[PDB]
């Protein structure tokens, strides 16, 4: 009868997620199903691979189990795979397969050929406000989805946002994502993007993702982040100071949104008030945003990356290639049993 | 300019996570 509400949409998303969260997929391919092509980025690396049976290209993240244990990232890695195999949203990268062998963990994701937002942003300098707003709207919807599932993302940055062939965003790298009701305490993220309450060891919640969205919007529109220095400790001093300076070319609407996202008092921060995400979606800076049309991916993108065919990596930097060595002895089997 | 100070800084490349 009545059309579906946002609440009903999100309830449907939660039921779909919980089924996969409670019964995760495991061991759905193996290494010799793929041909290794090239390293796309770098406890491991991500490689462009080609699936032998289908000819499909994928991005294969390879994690050295011994390095994960040594870096004390076991539980974070289990979080990453358990969450990524259970989520489903138009702006989240799709995990196609996962498996492990004696030496490594493998997560095989859809190949997003347009390159990192980071690369395009640094090259062009800064995005126009309409361009930044188009990307920001996708992140707003993605966090609405993730947070409704009790997921905190915790590593938003242009390096983790890949541009697809339609010009839309695919969020990658769930290495710090965590399903939590209430607060958590891990000092993790990327220095420029840390909310003050992470730095101050206070305990924190999903409001850190909305702070990070403020950092991302600022960096997209300015071409540099709101708090930068040569060493992280100086970045942290600026973050907790409560002071932000804005480029003169920032619109008044953009500055007002950013003062409310880069709000050091998490109890006054947009996204964390009684109206939740709707304080952000209804803000004047987003007045031209058709949220349904963004979700449906029917808005024309500010640009489409160059594409020379399948397997083309011209939108990615070159990295040193290193052989994938698999030991004859199983490493760290107990630790990664559920992977 | 703030832009010039950023471009001369040591953190204009890909930023590693911390933990
Ligand atoms: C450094 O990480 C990547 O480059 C990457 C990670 C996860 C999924 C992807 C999909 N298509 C291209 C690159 C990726």
């Amino acid at each position: 009868s009545e059309q579906e509400s946002v609440k009903e949409f999100l309830a449907k998303a939660k039921e779909e997620f919980l089924k996969k969260w409670e019964s995760p997929s495991q061991n759905t391919a193996q290494l010799d199903h793929f041909d290794r092509i090239k390293t796309l980025g770098t406890f491991g690396r991500v490689m462009l691979v080609k699936h032998k049976e289908t000819g499909n290209h994928y991005a294969m993240k390879i994690l050295d189990k011994q390095k994960v244990v040594k870096l004390k990232q076991i539980e974070h890695t289990l979080n990453e795979k358990r969450i990524l195999q259970a989520v489903n949203f138009p702006f989240l990268v799709k995990l196609e397969f996962s498996f492990k062998d004696n030496s490594n963990l493998y997560m095989v994701m859809e190949y997003v050929p347009g390159g990192e937002m980071f690369s395009h942003l640094r090259r062009i300098g800064r995005f126009s406000e309409p361009h930044a707003r188009f990307y920001a709207a996708q992140i707003v919807l993605t966090f609405e989805y993730l947070h409704s599932l009790d997921l905190i993302y915790r590593d938003l940055k242009p390096e983790n946002l890949l541009i697809d062939q339609q010009g839309y965003i695919q969020v990658t790298d769930f290495g710090f994502a965590k399903r939590v009701k209430g607060r958590t305490w891990t000092l993790c993220g990327t220095p420029e993007y840390l909310a003050p309450e992470i730095i101050l060891s206070k305990g924190y919640n999903k409001a850190v993702d909305w702070w990070a969205l403020g950092v991302l919007i600022y960096e997209m529109a300015a071409g540099y982040p709101p708090f930068f220095a040569d060493q992280p400790i100086q970045i942290y001093e600026k973050i907790v100071s409560g002071k932000v300076r804005f480029p003169s070319h920032f619109s008044s609407d953009l500055k007002d949104l950013l003062r409310n996202l880069l709000q050091v008092d998490l109890t006054k921060r947009f996204g964390n008030l009684k109206n939740g995400v709707n304080d952000i979606k209804n803000h004047k800076w987003f007045a031209t945003t058709d949220w349904i049309a963004i979700y449906q991916r029917k808005v024309e993108a500010p640009f489409i990356p160059k594409f020379k065919g399948p397997g083309d990596t011209s939108n990615f930097d070159d990295y040193e290639e290193e052989e994938i060595r698999v030991s004859i002895n199983e490493k760290c089997g107990k630790e990664f049993t559920e992977f | 300019t703030t832009y010039a100070d950023f471009i001369a800084s040591g953190r204009t490349g890909r930023r590693n996570a911390i933990h």
